[PDB]
């Protein structure tokens, strides 16, 4: 689970400095989201 | 009898059994047959079904192929599957751990439909295990077997339901296909219907029956008699096709938005498309028979169809009416009623090869579509077969099968018995069936239908008390999975042999008489009123003309387990449940006693457990060894049994086979050669017949406490070998190899004087605990070497003993001698796991002894420990001077209620002391129904009883009568049972008689030696510094919250700090307490505990800020 | 049928769904540009390089 947030959290940077459409960043804000999700309660919100 | 080599037991039984006992292992060689298409299964189903012939991989293939391309112009297709000889016969599999299979053959037929080539390669498909000829598969050396499951069969079910507030009942069906999506048809809690489709609570069945190509003329045609419908199709509030299949578009597949054709498509595949929805062929026929919708049509299409919903509608409206019968336009008529869901005729039998069978299916499915995604990716012409082929996804699932499930479990054999038993067993738990905490007290119980079918007694008295049992002895499973029972048929009071089989929903339609009637041999119960099982499992009184069948024999709803339990009939049924258990949990001893009161069943249990040489060819024997016999065959050729010697079972007891055939005899095909490990002469023998006396002794047997004599410590009646193997394996490091060799540092010679050079133990050597076995020397690599190691090689010249000596010793408490060692390696080229190189496996056997402790039990249900081994002279004898063996309590007996022991010792005190009935003047009243041949009976005579059918109490009390002595003048027993007896303790005699006689005990697996365990200061878990648990490790008992609460009401504080802290936790003040004790200084302060700091840091990691402050 | 409001906002409710799924709710989304091409691709691709050489200008 760590790994999969610090995964996550490294592509959201990619993406913020790179510069890429607002839906790619949505999507990656909404797994960075999930991911922290999973770790802190896995199975508390839709599919664990 | 029947059976060449079978020795004489007398029976009790009154009437004969019109058809012998079925082999007990054909619900699992034949299951498997029908996998493979074995031509005997061939030739089975030519008399049972021939109407399409297809074995089970046959059909997996069949529905496979064709598959296709998304143009068309390209396929592959399967056919012929052809098995192959086994690569190895069973021992060496089970020698080098290899399992036990054969190569799959099968035929790809490639086609080109643009322009037509054919290309017929006949791919390997893998490697498939196969099935013993006792039943047990053989994975990696181990033998594993399968059993069967129990689920609810694919179909229709309604059921009624009270609303439990105006009382109005409402009906309710379920559509429970497998591998498709449910539909729950419903009236709900108002007038109008609920047609759940896959778990959508809306939309009543107006837009249903409208998305099926109708309009209201049609849904008011075919309901007008039902107001129900009526209202609801007047509460239709749509109108038009295409908005009823956007309506269900919203509740089917909501968040796309819906066009003209994509629902009405949708519908399609996902009910009558038999992709995403097919009810196997089991579900299509119950469907069939449930509706009346074919009755003389073959089984295809196995998706759901729209006749079939329309069917369930009025099915489930009528029900709702009250309606008896229904007649579906275009079938035959069919009585309206709920549909029970633990009735055997709806719980179906998932044997090995249906479970094979699913396995087989998702391998396919995920061939398919790795297939489906090479055939385009490549240009056509340049494609075959083999490369359209990667077999790796089917020998995954085996293998995922076969290991790590939890329905194909390690085989359960330390008897013949327990072997027998855990085949041909029904279990409920796993993929598909339901756990224990989703198991209700409803499917626990005992249904009506299990009679016949499924033993009623045979279950563990654990949490899964009634979810698994074990099937009956009579009990068939069908080609179809559902289970079936042999009945005879009686026509107007005319009893016949002609032997038909009944499924539990067949039974009902029909009136089945008592198992034990009387039968005048005419057919004409001499009652009117006979016993009958009526429709709904009542019973009831009927007059004998309009009864239909009768049961084949008595002993029918039991099992095999529990038809060795001599005077099933006077036992409690929770008793004969657990004696029906601890039957499963004998040792083998050293001798086998045949037992003197017992059952037919015994015999045909111990034949057919496979571990019994059985002469599969009359012949002369031409030699007899221990080792082997030759057995000349009389057609010239002879054939020689490899007897198999001192063989450890799963559970590390003796499976040795001593022949009992001489150099000159002759055997017929059949007769038992050698027997196994817990048989005498070929029946079944778990323990051995001891003297019993009844009194309570001096508070030794207290509390179902039994007290032995020495001389079965001496005589050795009560003692087991028990063999365990201790493997260790050298494998390569990056600190370099690890040897197996005598360099080990810093040992004594003492303890090396039993070790080859080679480094092991010398075989016949002793060892105990804490002895070493292999020598195996790691490269310690490095570390700290302590300034006081230097000083320490400083004052001897010590080396620096630059390797770790992990050698292999002897784990705590146990001894005995070696029996044999196995060694393989790479040099040797063997096929050891990649990493590994040397890998030796040392077996160690101990006699293991009677002693305190162990657990000593019949088969009526009395248990206990042995409270006490005392000496000869302190047992109560009789006149004659033979001192008791074992002594038991008599409060135990009356308050359990398992008075059939009772009635079992006065027999076998008959049985053995022998008897006669004078047949001077006439045969008396009592022996009258008493058979022939049983009115004389030599000393040491044996006997038999069924369980159901069996002594009388009558015939029981006159055999008691009239018991002659062996030697002496000494009527030693009374007519009543009881015999005076003289104390060995003061020597006068005891003011009253008791009750003596012979009773067959046997000694459990549950020894005293592998049950003490005890630790000062072992290892400590990872995370918490908890010490671990269990005996492979060095374990420490749980001193759960349950005990803290008494330590708590107790007022003791100290003693709980103490428990909790320094003595479990406090690594500090462990350390510090041990040093302390070891000095004789006072046990200093207790600490805080690592698992508090160990929380405290996981709830900070849960962004909880959580800081303990002083003040 | 199609038209008379019975399938439009049909369409427009269908498309506004909570997608519990992270997955159905990406997938929902990605079906709202339609497939481009080769013209639509080269044009789009002379839009980028003018792009580029004015943002080349600029610096």
């Amino acid at each position: 689970l760590y790994r999969r947030v610090i995964n996550r959290n490294n592509r959201l940077k990619r993406l913020i400095d790179l510069g890429a459409p607002e839906i790619i960043v949505n999507n990656e804000k909404r797994m960075l989201q999930e991911s922290v999700d999973a770790l802190f309660d896995n199975g508390r919100r839709g599919r664990p | 009898n029947s059976v060449p080599g079978a020795p004489n037991r007398v029976s009790f039984a009154k009437l004969r059994e019109p058809l012998e006992v079925p082999g007990l292992l054909d619900v699992q060689t034949d299951s498997f047959e029908w996998l493979i298409g074995s031509p005997r299964w061939r030739e089975s189903a030519a008399e049972r079904g021939d109407v399409n012939p297809v074995g089970g991989l046959e059909e997996v293939l069949y529905e496979l192929s064709p598959i296709e391309d998304f143009s068309g112009s390209m396929s592959l297709s399967f056919s012929d599957p052809r098995f192959d000889d086994v690569k190895a016969p069973v021992d060496e599999c089970k020698d080098k751990d290899m399992t036990y299979a054969a190569p799959l053959f099968v035929t790809a037929e490639f086609i080109n439909n643009n322009t037509g080539e054919i290309k017929s390669q006949t791919v390997f498909m893998g490697d498939f295990p196969m099935m013993t000829e006792k039943g047990t598969f053989i994975i990696n050396g181990t033998e594993r077997v399968v059993v069967s499951q129990l689920v609810r069969s694919p179909g229709v079910y309604f059921d009624e339901t009270i609303d439990k507030s105006t009382d109005k009942t409402l009906h309710s069906v379920k559509v429970i296909p497998s591998r498709g999506a449910w539909l729950e048809f419903d009236v709900d809690k108002r007038d109008t219907v609920g047609v759940r489709i896959d778990r959508k609570r809306r939309q009543p069945v107006t837009v249903l029956l409208k998305a099926l190509g109708w309009t209201s003329e049609q849904i008011v045609e075919r309901f007008g008699f039902s107001e129900i419908m009526r209202s609801t199709l007047e509460k239709d509030n749509t109108v038009g096709t295409d908005e009823a299949l956007l309506d269900i578009y919203r509740k089917l597949r909501p968040g796309e938005p819906p066009t003209k054709e994509s629902a009405q498509t949708l519908l399609e595949n996902l009910f009558f498309k038999e992709k995403r929805y097919d009810l196997a062929r089991v579900g299509r026929y119950k469907v069939n028979k449930k509706l009346g919708l074919h009755v003389g049509e073959p089984i295809t299409s196995s998706t759901l169809t729209e006749e079939d919903v329309v069917a369930t509608i009025e099915y489930l409206v009528r029900l709702h009416e009250g309606q008896t019968t229904m007649t579906v336009p275009g079938g035959v008529e069919v009585p309206v009623e709920t549909d029970d869901i633990d009735h055997f005729g709806n719980r179906r039998l998932r044997t090995v090869g249906e479970l094979i069978q699913n396995q087989i299916r998702v391998g396919m499915s995920r061939m398919e579509r790795v297939v489906r995604e090479r055939m385009t990716t490549q240009d056509v012409e340049a494609i075959t077969p083999q490369t359209l082929i990667n077999i790796r996804p089917v020998v995954a699932a085996i293998k995922e099968f076969f290991g790590t499930s939890q329905l194909s479990q390690f085989m359960d054999q330390n008897n013949p018995l327990s072997g027998l038993t855990h085949k041909r067993r029904l279990s409920a738990l796993g993929p598909g069936g339901l756990s224990r905490e989703r198991a209700g007290l409803e499917v626990r119980d005992v249904h009506p239908s299990h009679y016949g079918r499924m033993c009623p007694i045979e279950t563990p008295e654990g949490p899964n008390i009634g979810l698994i049992g074990s099937l009956s002895v009579y009990a068939r499973v069908n080609p179809f999975g559902f289970i079936e029972t042999p009945y005879r048929k009686v026509v107007d009071g005319v009893v016949s042999d002609e032997i038909v089989y009944l499924t539990a929903d067949e039974e009902d339609r029909h009136v089945v008489a008592q198992a034990n009637s009387p039968i005048d041999a005419d057919g004409r119960f001499v009652e009117p009123r006979v016993l009958v099982r009526r429709k709904a499992g009542e019973v009831e009184y009927v007059p004998s003309s309009e009864v239909d069948y009768m049961d084949v024999s008595p002993r029918q709803m039991v099992s095999v387990a529990t038809a060795m339990i001599p005077f099933l009939e006077h036992d409690d049924a929770n008793r004969a449940l657990m004696g029906a258990n601890m039957q499963r949990q004998a040792v083998p001893l050293v001798r086998s006693e045949a037992p003197l009161v017992g059952t037919g069943m015994e015999l045909r249990a111990a034949i057919d457990a496979g571990d019994v040489v059985v002469a599969e060819e009359s012949g002369v024997i031409e030699e007899v060894s221990a080792d082997y016999i030759t057995v000349m065959h009389d057609n010239g050729t002879r054939r020689t049994y490899r007897m198999r010697k001192f063989a450890r079972s799963n559970h590390g007891t003796c499976a040795n086979q001593c022949p009992i055939v001489d150099a000159g005899d002759r055997v017929e095909a059949g007769q038992v050669i050698a027997d196994g490990p817990c048989t005498d002469d070929g029946e079944m023998a778990l323990g051995k017949n001891l003297l019993v006396a009844i009194m309570p002794w001096e508070g030794h047997n207290y509390e179902d406490a039994i007290i032995l004599s020495n001389r079965l410590v001496e005589e050795d009646v009560l003692t087991s070998i028990h063999i365990e193997e201790h493997e260790i394996d050298a494998r390569d490091t990056k600190l370099g190899a690890e040897e197996i060799t005598r360099d080990i540092p810093n040992i004594s010679d003492e303890v090396l004087a039993d070790l080859d050079e080679r480094g092991i133990v010398r075989i016949g050597a002793e060892v105990r605990d804490g002895d070493i076995l292999v020598g195996k020397v790691t490269p310690k690599g490095e570390t700290e070497l302590t300034p006081e190691e230097r000083l320490l090689r400083a004052i001897f010249g010590e080396k620096a003993r630059e390797v770790r000596d992990t050698s292999l010793k002897v784990p705590h408490g146990e001894s005995g001698k070696v029996i044999g060692i196995r060694v393989f390696s790479r040099e040797d080229e063997d096929e050891l796991p990649a990493g590994v190189n040397e890998l030796v496996r040392v077996y160690v056997a101990q006699k293991r002894k009677i002693s305190d402790g162990d657990k000593l039990a019949g088969r009526h249900g009395n248990k206990g420990v042995i409270g006490k081994i005392l000496p000869v002279e302190d047992m109560p004898f009789l006149a004659d001077g033979t001192p008791v063996d074992i002594i038991l309590n008599t409060h135990g007996v009356p308050r359990r209620m398992n008075i059939g022991q009772i009635l079992e010792t006065h027999l076998g005190w008959c049985a053995h002391s022998g008897w006669k009935v004078d047949a001077a003047k006439g045969v008396p009243d009592w022996a009258a129904r008493l058979p022939d041949e049983l009115l004389e009976a030599q000393p040491n005579a044996i006997v038999s009883t069924p369980v159901f059918d069996g002594a009388q109490e009558a015939e029981l009390q006159g055999l008691l009568s009239c018991t002659l002595p062996n030697r002496d003048g000494d009527v030693l027993v009374d007519a009543d049972g009881k015999a005076m007896l003289f104390d060995g303790r003061s020597g006068e005699p005891f003011p009253y008689p008791v009750t003596v006689g012979y009773m067959y005990i046997m000694k459990l697996h549950h020894l005293v030696d592998d049950k003490i365990h005890a630790r000062s200061t072992g290892p400590y878990s990872m995370i918490t510094q908890q010490p671990l648990g269990g005996k492979a490790q060095f374990g420490g008992q749980r001193f759960g919250e349950m005990e803290c609460w008494a330590m708590q009401a107790y007022g003791a504080a100290y003693t709980l700090q103490e428990l909790l802290t320094i003595k479990s936790d406090d690594t500090v003040g462990r350390v510090k307490v041990y040093e302390a004790i070891v000095k004789g200084e006072n046990i200093p302060e207790p600490g805080i505990p690592e698992s508090f700091k160990v929380l405290l840091k996981e709830l900070q990691s849960l962004c909880l800020n959580v800081e303990v402050l002083s003040s | 049928e199609d038209e008379s409001e019975a399938l439009r906002q049909a369409r427009k409710d269908a498309e506004l769904t909570a997608s519990a799924d992270s997955v159905r709710a990406y997938l929902k989304q990605i079906g709202k540009v339609a497939l481009l091409n080769a013209e639509e691709e080269v044009e789009l691709a002379k839009r980028i390089e003018a792009g580029l050489y004015a943002t080349q200008l600029m610096t």
